[PDB]
């Protein structure tokens, strides 16, 4: 049973600039001290990503519908583990098979099944004033799950569940991709010491898991854990956190490794001409000079066909609209020769009961070259 | 929506002669997607013909269709007393399989 | 063509489209093409980055 | 499963016995593309994808890569490279029932051809005319799905063939499936023929001081050649001019 | 081959009912089932069709939202649900066969059941 | 043929048209769907083949 969430104040979506963030390992092949250029689905450098807040202060409970075009980069700034997971699918009404990820304390439970997802799926942690302790209270995400086989297990330990005071201290970076029947989740964790910003620097994104599911995903949600301590449908505390959503596109990136196996730096080839010439030279340092990198060319706007006009017209009107027609035994034949034909002349009137054509059919093939026409 | 109008509503009048039951449609029946039906009183209709003239299993070939375009014929070559029954038409062209109003109803 | 004064010096970039009348795409048109991103000046200095047809560029980026 | 609903199963994290298939010889078609047959199939793959369907005998040819037909473009297509095998056998006793079995279906008509791999389960009425037909069977609009109707006494072209199409991804980086033929043998510091993921080669195994990652199996240096493999280093034995 | 129909229903106005057309072996999977109203002293009206393999039911504009078609793959039985008994809903509903195919484009009613009489009472 | 008679017993004029599909002579052809001219922009042109 899910409860509709009310007492929410509408506010236009916010956007922020992500700086050289969202670069992962293109393959599972070890490389070191080599400049590798690879084309794959990556987040563009210096792009815009959508920002969603959750501030106690309304309460800014952000969990709308977000598209899944070709992969999603999900960054999460947290200090109390508000975000608990995600759900993926196409309709989220148990009509089509869906997926859900949840960091439950007892076990991580990636469920791939047909769930009757409600309007506002969420989690809720109860707070007790008698003694300092936080425990999971409500879990209102799905109602039915019948047609499926996949279910998983893992071993997480009891986490905090308490809402600490201060600024964000944890950054969780994720990339979800759906290609070749695979749902790849790439993850990284970083300690950050800001208040409300997007962390700088560059960090590699190691592969966490590659689920072999193979389902159709178009729309996805975000799962938040709220806090409680009047009405249950309309009353909740959000807890302070934020998360960033971005979309990957197919781009070519040049990556520079180190003596270790990590990725230390990367550049987007199609960002600016400086990075274009850096990619062209296969180096991160460009000496002074002039370099030919690309080749500009005007793409044709449309296709034009001009042919000779109709000048000789076949006397189908003579045959069809003739005053006198022959008897069946004395079948009359006329040869239609050396004229273009208005094949758009035998059904538009449709006086004819039958325009039943055999082999040629009423189509463009009709309105095409004919060696001889016998009427 | 292709309406069908059967023309002889009560021509039969306990007929002792060959009949010319008819059906006509607003848009011409395409590709002979028509059928006839035998609804004996107190019982369900029984298929009599499909296509334009294709006969049916267990129904004698004395029942004969003769239609094209506006498919319109069911011809009883030699009339028998037991075969008397309201005869219905039905078109599978565009229509939600609509029926006519019946031609041999008392 | 990408004209740069070197990554060690600056990140400013001039773009030269060779033999392209780039009116349909700091625009300076010469018989070697059209240069964007560099300010044309009326002085004459020693050639640093040879663009071509008697036109050179040097380090903002000037042509 | 039927050709339109081509069932897929994942063969993961197990050793495989490709040679029981080769030595069975009862399969009507056991054609393999890219991979070699006659006991050379027992090489490691990242994923072994099995898709099984019951098709007509005459339509077996269309399953091949770059071939065209009704099944190929409306039910199941294969990628042009197709590193894998096509396996078929005649299921006339098992999959033909007296009076015909109509439990197997092929998509006679569809608006467009499919992607290299695609499972269309839609029952939306195919459109052949101007009229929409409101998704009901009318003139110039029929059910896209059409039955087979295998009969016990019928032609070999008209009898059911159980078909398992096996695709083999040759990236080899995960190494989930691998022939049980090789062994470890504790060999190092000698010119030997290394073999760790079904990629054969020659050279001297060497202790490795570099550090890999749990998701990393192979390591390739410059020239995109195998250098380190799950951790052992590959250094070819001494060679030169005389 | 035989499609026996449910008995007459004693349904007070506004009270829902569900008919029980019973398919013989091999009828549902191969062939579609269609419902015709056959209103008293009147003609035949096509309510819709049931595809008993893919569970697809499509209705005419008139009967949309007023009737529900269901079929049971196991036990091979066809069901039609009336939302409530409106006063004009009195009739003799009939269940018949169909083709629902491409190769055979004759979508005619092969075999008709006995019929069910719904009314205010008996 | 009689004026008051069934359409089955009424005349139908039939104009059987025979077309061979080799089309090597091509004595009769369609209009070929000529389009318009859009010059002054890069375009994929196909004037007369
Ligand atoms: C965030 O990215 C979006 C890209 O979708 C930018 O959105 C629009 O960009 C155009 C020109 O680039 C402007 O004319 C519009 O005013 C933008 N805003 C809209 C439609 O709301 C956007 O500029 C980026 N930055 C921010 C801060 O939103
Ligand atoms: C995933 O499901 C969506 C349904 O929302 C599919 O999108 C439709 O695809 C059909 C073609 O099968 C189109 O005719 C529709 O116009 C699409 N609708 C929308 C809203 O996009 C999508 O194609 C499916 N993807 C895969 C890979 O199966
Ligand atoms: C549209 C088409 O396919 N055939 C038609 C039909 O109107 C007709 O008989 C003719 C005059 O010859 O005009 C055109
Ligand atoms: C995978 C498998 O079991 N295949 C068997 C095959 O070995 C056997 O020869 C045949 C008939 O005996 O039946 C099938
Ligand atoms: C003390 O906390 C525990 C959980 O840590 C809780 O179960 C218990 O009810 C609390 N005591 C009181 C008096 O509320
Ligand atoms: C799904 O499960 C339900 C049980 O609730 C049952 O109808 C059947 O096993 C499955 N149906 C389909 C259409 O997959
Ligand atoms: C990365 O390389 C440095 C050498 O520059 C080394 O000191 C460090 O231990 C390496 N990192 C790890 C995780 O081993
Ligand atoms: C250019 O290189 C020199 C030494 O190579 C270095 O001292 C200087 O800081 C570099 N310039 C910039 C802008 O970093
Ligand atoms: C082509 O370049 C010349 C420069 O001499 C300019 O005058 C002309 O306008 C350009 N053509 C177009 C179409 O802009
Ligand atoms: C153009 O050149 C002349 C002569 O060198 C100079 O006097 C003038 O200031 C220049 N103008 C500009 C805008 O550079």
């Amino acid at each position: 049973q899910c409860v509709n969430l009310t007492t929410r104040t509408q506010l236009p979506p916010a956007y922020t600039n992500s700086f050289t963030r969202g670069v992962y390992y293109p393959d599972k092949v070890f490389r070191s001290s080599v400049l590798h250029s690879t084309q794959d689905l990556f987040l563009p450098f210096f792009s815009n990503v959508t920002w969603f807040h959750a501030i106690h202060v309304t309460k800014r409970f952000d969990n709308p519908v977000l598209p899944f075009n070709d992969g999603v980069y999900f960054a999460s700034t947290e200090k109390s583990n508000i975000i608990r997971g995600w759900i993926f699918g196409t309709t989220l009404d148990s009509k089509t098979q869906s997926l859900l990820i949840v960091n439950n304390a007892t076990n991580v439970v990636i469920k791939v099944c047909e769930f009757q997802f409600c309007n506002d799926p969420f989690l809720g942690v109860y707070y007790h004033k008698n003694n300092k302790s936080w425990m999971e209270s409500e879990f209102r995400v799905y109602s039915s799950a019948n047609n499926c086989t996949f279910e998983y297990v893992s071993q997480p330990f009891l986490m905090d569940l308490e809402g600490k005071q201060g600024n964000f201290k944890n950054l969780r970076e994720f990339v979800f991709k759906n290609i070749d029947g695979y749902f790849k989740i790439y993850s990284k964790h970083t300690p950050i010491n800001l208040v409300r910003d997007l962390p700088q620097g560059f960090s590699a994104l190691e592969p966490l898991v590659d689920l072999p599911i193979g389902i159709n995903i178009t729309r996805f949600q975000t799962l938040l854990a709220l806090h409680r301590s009047g009405d249950s449908s309309s009353g909740w505390t959000a807890g302070a956190a934020a998360y960033y959503v971005g979309y990957l596109q197919p781009r070519t990136f040049l990556l520079k490794y180190n003596e270790n196996g990590t990725i230390t730096d990367a550049v987007d080839c199609a960002l600016d001409p400086l990075s274009e010439t850096k990619c062209t030279l296969k180096s991160f340092t460009v000496e002074k000079g002039i370099y030919q990198t690309s080749n500009f060319r005007v793409q044709p706007t449309e296709s034009i066909v001009r042919f000779p006009n109709i000048a000789n017209l076949c006397p189908f009107g003579e045959v069809f609209n003739a005053t006198r027609f022959a008897s069946v035994y004395a079948w009359n034949r006329k040869r239609i020769s050396n004229c273009v034909a208005d094949y758009s002349v035998l059904y538009n009137s449709a006086s004819f009961s039958t325009f039943k054509c055999y082999g040629v059919s009423p189509t463009k093939l009709n309105d095409l070259c004919f060696t001889n026409v016998y009427a | 929506e292709i309406v069908l109008t059967q023309s002889p509503g009560t021509l039969s009048l306990s007929p002792g002669e060959r009949a010319t039951l008819s059906c006509r449609a607003s848009q011409s029946v395409s590709g002979s997607y028509l059928a006839w039906y035998q609804q004996k009183p107190g019982q369900a209709p029984s298929l009599l013909i499909y296509g334009a003239s294709s006969r049916a299993t267990g129904i004698p070939d004395r029942f004969s269709g003769s239609g094209s375009g506006t498919d319109f014929t069911l011809t009883i070559s030699r009339l028998e007393p037991e075969d008397f029954a309201v005869y219905y038409c039905q078109q599978y062209v565009n229509s939600p399989r609509t029926f006519g109003q019946g031609t041999k109803l008392e | 063509s990408v004209i740069t004064p070197g990554t060690n010096t600056s990140n400013q970039v001039a773009v030269l489209y060779q033999d392209v009348n780039c009116t349909e795409v700091n625009v300076f048109q010469t018989r070697a093409g059209c240069l964007i991103g560099a300010e044309h000046v009326n002085n004459s200095y020693e050639c640093d980055i040879p663009i071509g047809a008697g036109i050179c560029a040097s380090y903002s980026i000037i042509a | 499963a039927s050709v339109y609903a081509w069932n897929r199963k994942r063969i993961s994290n197990c050793v495989a016995d490709y040679s029981v298939l080769y030595n069975s010889a009862s399969f009507s078609t056991f054609k393999c593309y890219g991979v070699s047959p006659t006991k050379l199939n027992d090489l490691c793959f990242t994923n072994v994808y099995a898709d099984s369907f019951v098709i007509r005998g005459d339509e077996v040819r269309q399953i091949a890569p770059g071939q065209t037909g009704k099944i190929a473009d409306y039910n199941y297509k294969l990628p042009d490279d197709f590193t894998g095998c096509v396996i078929a056998w005649n299921s006339n006793n098992l999959d033909s029932k007296v009076g015909g079995n109509y439990n197997y279906l092929y998509r006679l008509f569809r608006k467009s051809n499919l992607k290299p791999f695609e499972r269309d389960i839609s029952t939306e009425i195919y459109q052949a005319g101007s009229t929409p037909c409101n998704g009901v069977e009318g003139f110039n609009c029929y059910f896209p799905l059409q039955s087979y109707g295998f009969q016990p006494t019928n032609g070999v072209g008209y009898q059911p063939y159980r078909v398992v199409v096996l695709s083999f991804e040759l990236l080899h980086a995960p190494a989930t499936v691998c022939g049980p033929k090789k062994s470890t043998n504790l060999v190092k510091n000698k010119c030997v023929n290394f073999n760790f993921n079904g990629l054969t080669g020659t050279g001297v195994l060497t202790e490795s001081n570099k550090k890999f990652l749990p998701f990393q199996q192979f390591g390739r240096d410059i020239a995109d050649t195998t250098d380190a493999v799950r951790i052992l280093d590959i250094t070819p034995c001494s060679f030169g001019g005389v | 081959v035989q499609l026996v129909q449910s008995g007459a229903e004693v349904k007070k106005p506004g009270s829902s009912v569900k008919v029980s057309c019973k398919a013989s072996g091999g009828t549902f999977n191969t062939y579609a089932i269609n419902w015709v109203r056959q209103a008293p002293g009147q003609g035949l009206e096509w309510m819709g069709r049931i595809i008993p393999m893919f569970g697809i039911a499509n209705y005419a504009q008139k009967f949309q939202g007023t009737v529900t078609f269901t079929a049971d793959k196991s036990t091979s039985t066809a069901y039609m649900e009336l939302s409530s008994l409106r006063y004009e809903d009195t009739a003799v509903y009939y269940c018949a066969r169909s083709a629902y195919y491409s190769e055979s484009s004759g979508y005619y009613l092969d075999y008709w059941g006995q019929g069910t009489l719904v009314t205010v009472s008996s």
